[PDB]
């Protein structure tokens, strides 16, 4: 199965996010770590996106752009799985230097938030999601968020996007059932995707009053993109209504 | 700005 060969032979592997696990449980040291984490698995994120396939059938520009709308929602259903597979979800999985308890929930200001990505994991559990269905979701999932007022070239990102539901179609083959929850699930990221971005928008805005540090790219693209999609210019593509 | 320099990597 070619298409599933490259899904596996791309997955990025282990990411770190850099935590002093050795020192207090600061609001502002898992922040600032988690927004080192963010960093880093952004770095990840695209050299994955670009090497799926298909993805160069894009415009440049959509290119870019579909990967910074992504990013949020990807990062969200990669953790909640790894914290499916490594922890059943009793814990949140960020990173291996990084794992959530709830009393790490309660001091990153992000427990609403927390709670719904642990319900995601559960979810993993129990529809008895596969790696294989995982990876198929995850690269679909990339191609699930557009500005209202389409791409650059809409046409050549219709069709990957049709070509990646296909693909979790062939996986699948109680199929309309599989692909129903699965389809889902998948709509399921987005409302925890956006909490996520609201979240961070407004920890940026107020991150010297906090002692937070943003890195570059993060900075960039929760001021220049995320407002985008917070303003509703850019909205995710749901499967069900919503 | 940066992530079009780190897309261009
Ligand atoms: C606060 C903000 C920008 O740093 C952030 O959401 N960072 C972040 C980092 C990593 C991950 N992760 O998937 O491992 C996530 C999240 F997708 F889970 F929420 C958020």
């Amino acid at each position: 199965p070619i298409f599933l060969n490259v899904l596996e032979a791309i997955e990025p592997g282990v990411v770190c996010a850099g935590h002093d696990n050795n020192q207090p449980d600061s609001f502002a040291a898992l922040l600032s770590s988690l927004n080192e984490l963010g960093e880093r698995q952004l770095v990840h994120v695209v050299k994955w996106a670009k090497a799926l396939p298909g993805f160069r059938n894009l415009h440049v520009d959509d290119q870019m752009a579909v990967i910074q709308y992504s990013w949020m929602g990807l990062m969200v259903f990669a953790m909640g799985w790894r914290s499916f597979t490594n922890v059943n979800s009793a814990m949140l999985y960020f990173a291996p230097d990084l794992v959530f308890n709830e009393y790490r929930m309660h001091k990153s200001r992000m427990y609403s938030q927390c709670v719904r990505m642990r319900h995601l994991s559960q979810e993993f559990g129990w529809l008895q999601i596969t790696p294989q269905e995982f990876l198929c979701m995850k690269a679909l999932l990339l191609f699930s968020i557009i500005p209202v007022d389409g791409l650059k070239n809409q046409k050549f990102f219709d069709e990957l996007r049709m070509n990646y539901i296909k693909e979790l179609d062939r996986i699948i083959a109680s199929c309309s059932r599989r692909f129903y929850q699965l389809t889902k699930l998948l709509d399921s990221v987005q409302p925890i995707a956006r909490e996520l971005h609201q979240f961070a928008f407004d920890l940026l805005i107020k991150s010297h009053m906090v002692s937070v540090d943003f890195p570059e790219m993060m900075a960039e693209i929760i001021s220049v993109q995320v407002p985008k999609i917070l303003s509703g210019k850019v909205k995710p593509i749901y499967f069900h209504t919503q | 700005g940066a992530f079009q320099n780190l897309f261009q990597s």
